[PDB]
């Protein structure tokens, strides 16, 4: 099965589709 | 005006007589469809390869190279083609002869914009158009052996499928 | 205040209207102040990539929540006992009694039991385990991070296209017909000979030896040798086990047709050579139109050139191409028409031909999934003739459509409408005549009274497509015809076994109630078409209104006056047209569902008696059927339907607010 | 369930904690001149 | 008019003969997508790295610091064999080196605004370079060594995926008699 | 709005006439009518002939009547263009 | 200090005690079918667990050994993962001498697939435990 | 605020300036029509929306004209 450190991983990964989400949010709104 | 070698038939529009072997023969009107540069780089390309294949059709019925005999057996022509494809001949002549034709495409890419002439690669290393009438002879010569060997390498491989024997094998009885 | 800042009008306002207002037309940005085409077009290339990001964290999402708090695993093993799990719950507002009753699905925590068949696709396409569902929602997560990233660079400058990029027609059409449609499709069909089909035979293939493990004995010899027909010999048994080697065939591409007899679903070699040849012909489609070698089409003149010497069409297409290049609201309305088609063709030809494996058994995800898609397509078709009004009121010039198809659709608009309107009184008069006259007869004890029409044409295309069941003994149904001895080699066999085996929902027998209901149907589609076109054609102006287009798309009236104009104006069509859409796709889903739910239970008399009258639907659909929900939680006790119970009565809540 | 923790820490933040902030800030943002 | 390395193709508008090693071979024309000063920078970072990778194939077929894990003759395998510890290493001084000498500048339109000629990171500790003939000899020596190992280290790596052996015992195991 | 744009060498094809431009015909403009029309004979019977060779279908057709097979609606916009050069006066 | 071909050793090994602990919820499953009111054997249950479970075990074993016998060249010195061509440079993976148990659990395999076409719950109980310690002797034997 | 045009189909039949509730629209001299006389809105800042003087314009379709725009507290008619 999945580990923690699997799920750990999954939201580091998140979190950087957070900063780019942010940062294309930000250029939209120019 | 009409053309010179079917004498019954109008002249083709798009044949001037300014290329080498130019003796007016469309009757089909082909000359129409395709840009003439195309079909001429075409009829270039189709009885070079058709001269090397001929020539090559001729040498290995005269010999073969050291070791080939083990790996083709008695399998001469289009018989080797396949058991060369299960060995690493025709890929790798395949891999070389497409890196030279991806060349070949750009330099088709410069002949339809009329800055190269077709069938124009400049290689004469052993300079032979050193005289503009050598040239027009020289390039009336390829044009008439190309087109004689592309009729001659349908001949060899068309009786090599009825006899099985080859070219010089056919003519040694 | 400055929250609209697209707009000095909105942000001017002093009330509450503002911060509405800035909310609904914040994404409509042909409004906005000081709007030129560039940026706009730029905005919605960069608004495209955050729509591609928010769908690849989806999809990632729903593999993660699977593979964290699902069964997959133990779903693989007993596919056909095993309740798929969607997510764990966790709802602090629960009681003890309510977590014991959503605790399903062989664990130890409460769960929702997932219907979208997320479980059945992914095991289909050769997912076996958890680790490689949490791989690939990692990959979607990288991969909608990438186009997050994509986003912003190309808003960057030195990065960010011109109009002439966007507007570049045959490029576009080139790429996506042979790259987008067709090279993906080859891609898929790849996937599916390489990993799914070997998956499906019990042999694991991965990342960590796909380069060595051949998906065919023979190799690629076979396609390099023009011997493709190698490919097609040794297919599955009809005793093969799926996901096992027992009963496995070696075959790739085949055109056997019919089911899987153990799956009740497609072959995969069916599907992979389906998906090779969908590629093979959309990247001939996609080297059509020039764009850099002088080969190819040119869309402008493919448009000016079909005009019809007869000259019933006017100029035929001329002006067709600058009004649909320069109009994204024509782009969007063909697109939207053309999407919702096809995911209503999804809907009918999945619950009918489903691809995959122990699918047809859910009867509660065939049911989800079909009504999910139909709804889907209401929406779309509805957004296509929206969008198609507002295309007229913002975007149609009509001295560059001189003589034009665009201009004679103007030009004979009320005999359109007026046809629309005969049409859909006609359709409404009678089959709600046959209805109440049918319901009528049966309650006053006389049922052999009523006006029962058998469906003889779409009984005539069952027998044409091979159903023995109703003697018509024609093109498939005849032994004798040339269609039949056509096709005898290559698909015949499996499709006639599949059309006249009575276990699927491949062409289900068909009667009177089907013939009501198609026509309802009919009824519904012509007058939702009504509405929706008479709005996109008096959308520019009426009798009433001649100055419509001055007004725009959407406003609330033109006040008092002139009779009264309440409701006058293109936008309040789409709103009148929504009702009859949702009308509409309630008529089509209760449809699927009755036919459904009684042929499941080995009860397809109840439909084929009940269905010809209203008070049948009523009863012995609505009122028999609501019994298991309505009791989801009761003085006594509840159980797992409980939310759905709730639910239920949560939408007879907020629908009634609407009103 | 493995990361069992991960439910109780993560459903109240992103249910009341989210929301809140979310709320707070478009408030300011929507109300300042 | 015509490019000289190849004479039926026109030369390249980019290549006008003020880099080293021109002879108009831009067949493709990558010149007229990307910038000519980038392309040389990444064909110098190219060349250097399989200069060292050839010379390092060379001298581990034979040599290896003493060890059982750095013992294994083929490039290839050594990589495989060797600690990893060691190699993220390898990987976080190359890291360093990366960003100390283009001076934290490693974008293609930030590395030349302040801008080095293309291939200098103001390297050369011996100093030979300070004589101008000696310069340009130098540089187009260079960049052919440079392209001359980047054929001989796909080479040497490739061979070494289809023997085994490592490149000098590759060339003297190649077979004359081979059965097909 | 913006300039619509288009592939280099695009002209006006619109016809109102009896019969369009030979330009509409692209490459096979100056094909004369009794070619075309002696072509789209030819791919008619060929074509018939290569579909009538494959009607009963097997897992092993022949590709060469598959290829001659695709001349029978080739056939079609042979004779529209033999039509159209016929009326062009070629 | 471990190189790459010990961190994809430790990997496999990590795989092979997954799927030798997966391999007691088949013995329970078969158990259940045995004490039943009407004991049925499921095959399609036994056959789709063997499918998955038994063939990632004998997979990652095959990969264990091989890596075992070969070295750094099965760790990807020899390139990718290839069917035809050029020449193996590896030796094969029965070479090694932990290969054993690899014959032991895949005939014990056809066993259970023999088992469930027999309807024998015994001999695929039987069959799984002598699998289970198969596993558990590569386990503690590879270290 | 809200916009309010006059075309010169205008008759100057006052109706719409008589029939305005905020003193939006007045009459102006003009040579256009019999009456010399064309309705202007100079004060379309106190305009609430009302469109009662499209209501009182009794030339076939209207003279004037009424297109609803930005919202102001007098075009809101808010009391507060
Ligand atoms: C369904 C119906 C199908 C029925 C098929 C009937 C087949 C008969 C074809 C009729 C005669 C074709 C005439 C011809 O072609 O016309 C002659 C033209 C030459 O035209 C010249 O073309 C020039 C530009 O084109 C050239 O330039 C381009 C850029 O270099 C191309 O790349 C290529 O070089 C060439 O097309 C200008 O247009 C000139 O006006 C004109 O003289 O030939 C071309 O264009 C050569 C390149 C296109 C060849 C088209 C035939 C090949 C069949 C395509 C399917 C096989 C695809 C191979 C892919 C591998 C397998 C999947
Ligand atoms: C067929 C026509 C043709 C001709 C006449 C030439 C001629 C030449 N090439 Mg060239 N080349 C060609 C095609 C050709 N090339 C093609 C198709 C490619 C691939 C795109 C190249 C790639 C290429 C490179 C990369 C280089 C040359 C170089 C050279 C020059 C060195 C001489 C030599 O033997 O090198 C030829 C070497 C090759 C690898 C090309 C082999 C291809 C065929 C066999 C051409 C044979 C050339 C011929 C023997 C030389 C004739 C000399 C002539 C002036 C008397 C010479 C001017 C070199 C040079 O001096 O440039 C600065 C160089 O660096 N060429
Ligand atoms: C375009 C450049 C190019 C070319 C022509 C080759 C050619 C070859 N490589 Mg190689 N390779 C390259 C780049 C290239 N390589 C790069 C950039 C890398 C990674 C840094 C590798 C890594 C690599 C490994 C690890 C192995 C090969 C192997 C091979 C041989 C068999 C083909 C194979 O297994 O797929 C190549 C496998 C890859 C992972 C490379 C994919 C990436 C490149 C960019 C694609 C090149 C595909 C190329 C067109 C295939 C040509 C062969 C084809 C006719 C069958 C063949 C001689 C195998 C070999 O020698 O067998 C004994 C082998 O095990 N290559
Ligand atoms: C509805 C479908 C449709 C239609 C009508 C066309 C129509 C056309 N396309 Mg198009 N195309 C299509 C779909 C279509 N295409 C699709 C789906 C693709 C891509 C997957 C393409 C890709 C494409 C390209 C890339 C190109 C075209 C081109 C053309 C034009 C060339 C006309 C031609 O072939 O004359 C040729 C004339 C003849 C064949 C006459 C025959 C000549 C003589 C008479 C032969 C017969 C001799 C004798 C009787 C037979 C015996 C011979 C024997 C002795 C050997 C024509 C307008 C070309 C063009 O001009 O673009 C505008 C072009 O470059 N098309
Ligand atoms: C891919 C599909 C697609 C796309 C790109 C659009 C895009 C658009 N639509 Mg459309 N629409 C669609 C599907 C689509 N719609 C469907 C399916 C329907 C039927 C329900 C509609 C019904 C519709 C109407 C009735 C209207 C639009 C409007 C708009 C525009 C502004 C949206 C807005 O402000 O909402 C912002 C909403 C939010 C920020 C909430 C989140 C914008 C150009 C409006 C407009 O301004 O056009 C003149 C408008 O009046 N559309
Ligand atoms: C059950 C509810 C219901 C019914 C029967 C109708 C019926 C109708 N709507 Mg409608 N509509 C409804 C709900 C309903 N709507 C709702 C909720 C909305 C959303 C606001 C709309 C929005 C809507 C629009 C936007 C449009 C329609 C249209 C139509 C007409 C064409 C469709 C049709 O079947 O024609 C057949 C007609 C009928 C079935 C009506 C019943 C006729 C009766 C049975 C005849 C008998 C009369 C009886 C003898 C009188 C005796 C009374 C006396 C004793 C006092 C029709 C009059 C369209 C239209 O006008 O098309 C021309 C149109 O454009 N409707
Ligand atoms: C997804 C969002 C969410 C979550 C996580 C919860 C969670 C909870 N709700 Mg619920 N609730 C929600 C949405 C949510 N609710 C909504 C939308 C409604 C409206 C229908 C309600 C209406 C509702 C009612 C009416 C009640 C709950 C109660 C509860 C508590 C369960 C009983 C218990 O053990 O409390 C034990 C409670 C405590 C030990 C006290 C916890 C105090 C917290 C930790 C202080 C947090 C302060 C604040 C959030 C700081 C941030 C401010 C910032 C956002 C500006 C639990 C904390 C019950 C309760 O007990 O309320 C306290 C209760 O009476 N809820
Ligand atoms: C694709 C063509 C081809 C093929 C398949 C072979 C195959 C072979 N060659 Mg070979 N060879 C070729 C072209 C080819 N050659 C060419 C062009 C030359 C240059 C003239 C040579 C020169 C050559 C020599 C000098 C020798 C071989 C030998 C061999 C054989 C090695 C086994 C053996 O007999 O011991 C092998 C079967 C060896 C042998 O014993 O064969 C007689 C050997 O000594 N080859
Ligand atoms: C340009 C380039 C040069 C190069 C060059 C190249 C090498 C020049 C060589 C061109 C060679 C390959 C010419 C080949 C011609 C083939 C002839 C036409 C055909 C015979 C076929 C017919 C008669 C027949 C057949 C017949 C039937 C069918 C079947 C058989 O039973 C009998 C038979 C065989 C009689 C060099 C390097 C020198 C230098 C220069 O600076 C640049
Ligand atoms: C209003 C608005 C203003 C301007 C913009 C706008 C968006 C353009 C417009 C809206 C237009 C609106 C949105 C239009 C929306 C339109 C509808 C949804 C288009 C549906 C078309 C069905 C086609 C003809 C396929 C038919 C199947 C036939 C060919 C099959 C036959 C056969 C097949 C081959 C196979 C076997 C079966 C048989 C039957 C034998
Ligand atoms: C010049 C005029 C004719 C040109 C015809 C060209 C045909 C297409 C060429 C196919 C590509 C090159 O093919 C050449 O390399 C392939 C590399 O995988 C070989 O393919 C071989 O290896 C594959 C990968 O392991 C196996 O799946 C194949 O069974 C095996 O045959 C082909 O046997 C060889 O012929």
């Amino acid at each position: 099965m999945i580990s923690d450190t699997q799920i750990f991983i999954a939201l580091i990964l998140a979190l950087v589709s957070l900063v780019l989400a942010i940062r294309l949010g930000r250029a939209l709104y120019q | 005006a009409m053309s010179d070698s079917v004498p019954f038939l109008k002249q083709p529009e798009a044949l001037d007589g300014s290329m080498a072997g130019d003796v007016g023969f469309d009757p089909l009107g082909f000359s129409s469809i395709g840009d003439i540069n195309f079909l001429r780089e075409a009829e270039l390309k189709h009885g070079r390869i058709a001269m090397l294949a001929a020539a090559g059709s001729i040498a290995q019925d005269i010999f073969t190279f050291p070791g080939v005999s083990k790996v083709v057996g008695t399998a001469k022509m289009t018989g080797v083609h396949d058991i060369l494809v299960k060995q690493g001949a025709m890929g790798q002549l395949l891999l070389w002869l497409s890196f030279l034709e991806v060349f070949g495409t750009i330099a088709l890419l410069e002949t339809l914009d009329g800055k190269r002439a077709p069938g124009d690669f400049k290689f004469d290393p052993l300079n032979f158009s050193k005289n503009p009438e050598t040239f027009k002879r020289y390039q009336l010569a390829e044009i008439k052996n190309g087109r004689l060997a592309m009729m001659g390498v349908g001949g060899m491989v068309h009786g090599y499928f009825i006899t099985g024997k080859g070219p010089l094998e056919l003519l040694g009885n | 205040t400055k929250f609209p800042k697209f707009s000095q009008a909105l942000a001017q306002d002093p009330a509450t209207r503002r911060i509405w207002y800035g909310l609904a037309t914040a994404h409509d940005l042909e409004s906005h102040d000081g709007m030129t085409e560039e940026n706009l077009y730029q905005k919605i290339f960069a608004s495209h990539f955050g729509h591609l990001a928010v769908i690849f964290l989806w999809t990632s999402g729903n593999l993660f929540h699977l593979a964290w708090q699902g069964n997959f695993e133990q779903w693989v093993l007993n596919p056909l006992k095993v309740k798929p799990i969607a997510h764990a719950i966790w709802d602090p507002h629960f009681g003890q009694p309510a977590v014991k009753a959503f605790t399903k699905g062989g664990v130890s925590y409460p769960v929702n039991i997932a219907t979208s068949g997320v479980y059945h696709w992914w095991y289909t396409i050769g997912m076996r385990s958890n680790t490689d569902l949490y791989a690939g929602s990692l990959f979607l997560l990288f991969l909608a991070g990438v186009f997050l990233f994509a986003g912003w660079l190309h808003l960057q400058p030195k990065f960010r296209p011109g109009l002439s990029w966007f507007k570049n027609n045959e490029s576009r059409l080139n790429h996506h017909l042979s790259g987008l449609f067709g090279f993906s499709s080859l891609a898929w069909s790849a996937h599916l000979i390489h990993v799914a089909i070997p998956e499906a035979r019990g042999q694991h293939v991965g990342w960590d030896n796909f380069t060595k493990v051949a998906p065919h004995p023979a190799g690629l010899q076979p396609f390099f040798s023009g011997n493709w027909g190698v490919y097609a010999a040794a297919p599955d048994t009809t005793n093969h086990i799926f996901g096992t080697s027992e009963g496995a065939g070696t075959a790739i591409l085949t055109f056997l047709g019919g089911f899987h007899p153990q799956t009740q679903a497609l072959w995969l070699t069916d599907i992979a050579h389906h998906h090779l040849a969908i590629g093979v012909v959309f990247i001939f489609a996609g080297h059509m139109y020039r764009t850099n070698w002088g080969i190819g089409h040119s869309l402008k003149e493919i448009l000016d050139a079909h005009r019809p010497p007869g000259g019933r069409l006017g100029a035929g297409h001329k002006g067709i191409f600058e009004t649909l290049t320069n109009s994204l609201h024509f782009q969007l309305g063909l697109a939207l028409a053309s999407l919702g088609v096809i995911t209503s063709l999804v809907a009918q030809h999945m619950y009918a031909l489903p691809s995959y494996a122990f699918i047809a058994k859910d009867y509660v995800t065939q049911s989800a999934l079909y009504t999910h898609h139909q709804y889907i397509a209401g929406f779309l078709m509805v957004g296509a003739f929206a969008h198609g009004a507002i295309f007229f009121v913002r975007d149609y010039d009509p001295e560059q459509n001189k003589n034009n198809v665009l201009a004679r659709i103007l030009d004979h608009k009320e005999a359109i409408i007026s046809h629309l309107s005969w049409v859909s009184l006609f359709l409404g008069f009678h089959t709600l005549g046959i209805y109440v006259h049918n319901d009528v007869v049966v309650a006053f004890g006389t049922p052999e009274k009523q006006i029962l029409v058998e469906p003889v044409f779409a009984q005539w295309i069952q027998a044409s497509s091979g159903k023995a069941l109703y003697g018509f003994d024609v093109f498939l149904s005849s032994s004798n015809s040339v269609a039949t001895n056509a096709s005898s080699n290559i698909w015949l066999p499996g499709w006639l076994e599949a059309i006249n085996s009575g276990k699927n929902s491949l062409f289900l027998p068909i009667g009177p109630g089907d013939f009501l209901i198609h026509h309802a149907i009919a009824l519904a589609l012509h007058t939702t078409t009504l509405i929706l076109v008479k709005g996109a054609l008096d959308a520019r102006g009426s009798k009433l209104m001649p100055d419509k287009k001055d007004f725009g798309y959407s406003f609330p009236c033109d006040g008092p006056g002139r009779g009264g104009t309440c409701d006058i104006s293109a936008w309040d069509a789409f709103y009148l047209s929504m009702f009859w859409m949702l009308n509409t796709i309630g008529w089509v889903t209760f449809y699927w569902h009755w036919k459904h739910v009684t042929i499941w239970q080995g009860n397809a008399g109840q439909f084929n008696e009940s269905s010809t009258y209203i008070m049948g639907w009523l009863r012995d659909y609505l009122w028999l059927n609501s019994s298991p929900l309505i009791n989801g939680y009761n003085p006594f006790g509840m159980n797992s339907l409980s939310v759905w119970s709730w639910m239920f009565l949560f939408g007879h809540l907020i629908w009634a607010t609407g009103f | 369930m493995t990361a069992a923790y991960l439910p109780s820490i993560l459903v109240p933040i992103i249910g009341l904690i989210f929301p809140g902030l979310v709320m707070a800030f478009a408030f300011i943002y929507i109300e300042q001149d | 008019d015509m490019s000289a390395s190849v004479p039926f193709l026109p030369r390249p508008a980019a290549l006008d003969g003020s880099m080293v090693g021109d002879v108009g071979f831009d067949p493709l024309g990558f010149t007229t997508k990307y910038d000519i000063k980038w392309l040389r920078e990444a064909e110098l970072k190219h060349g250097r790295v399989c200069m060292l990778a050839s010379l390092g194939c060379i001298v581990q077929e034979f040599v290896h610091l003493p060890s059982e894990a750095t013992s294994n003759p083929v490039a290839s395998e050594a990589f495989f064999q060797v600690p990893a510890g060691g190699l993220w290493q390898i990987f976080a001084a190359i890291g360093i080196i990366e960003h100390f000498s283009n001076n934290f500048k490693m974008s293609g339109s930030t590395m030349f605004s302040d801008g080095r000629a293309p291939g200098d990171l103001s390297f050369d500790p011996l100093n030979f370079g300070k004589n101008p003939s000696a310069r340009a000899r130098y540089e187009l020596a260079e960049i052919k060594n440079g392209r001359l190992a980047m054929m001989g280290f796909s080479g040497m790596i490739h061979g070494c995926f289809i023997t085994g052996k490592g490149p000098l015992g590759a060339l003297g195991s190649l077979d004359w008699h081979q059965s097909f | 709005y913006s300039p619509v744009p288009s592939p280099e060498g695009t002209k006006e094809v619109y016809w109102e006439t009896k019969a369009p431009s030979s330009d509409v015909l692209g490459i096979g403009a100056g094909v004369s009518s009794g070619n075309f029309a002696a072509s789209s004979v030819v791919a008619l019977m060929i074509g018939g002939f290569c579909t009538g060779q494959v009607i009963p279908l097997t897992s092993d057709p022949n590709p060469l009547f598959l290829i001659g097979s695709f001349l029978l609606p080739y056939s079609w916009a042979l004779h529209v263009a033999a039509w159209i050069q016929k009326n062009n006066g070629k | 200090a471990a190189s790459i071909t010990d961190k994809q050793k430790t990997v496999l090994a990590g795989k092979i005690t997954v799927a030798a602990n997966k391999v007691p919820v088949l013995t329970a499953a078969v158990e259940k079918m045995k004490s039943g009111k009407k004991p049925k054997m499921d095959r399609d249950y036994v056959l789709r667990f063997s499918a998955l479970y038994l063939t990632t075990l004998v997979d990652a074993m095959d990969q264990y050994c091989l890596r075992d016998a070969n070295g750094a060249k099965a760790a990807g010195g020899a390139g990718i993962p290839k069917v035809g061509g050029f020449k193996s440079t590896l030796a094969p993976s029965s070479a090694s001498a932990l290969y054993g148990n690899v014959d032991s659990i895949k005939e014990d395999m056809q066993t259970i697939r023999d088992a469930a076409f027999k309807g024998d719950f015994d001999g695929v109980i039987k069959a799984a435990g002598d699998i289970q310690t198969s596993a558990t002797a590569f386990l503690g034997q590879a270290n | 605020s809200h916009s309010v045009k006059v075309y010169d189909t205008c008759i100057g039949c006052t109706q719409c300036v008589r029939a305005c509730p905020c003193d939006v629209l007045e009459m102006v001299s003009w040579d256009g029509c019999k009456a010399g006389q064309i309705a202007s809105a100079p004060r379309t800042e106190d305009c609430i929306g009302c469109k009662r003087c499209e209501t009182a314009c009794p030339t076939d379709f209207l003279s004037v004209r009424v297109y609803l725009g930005g919202e102001t507290t007098r075009s809101m008619g808010l009391a507060y």
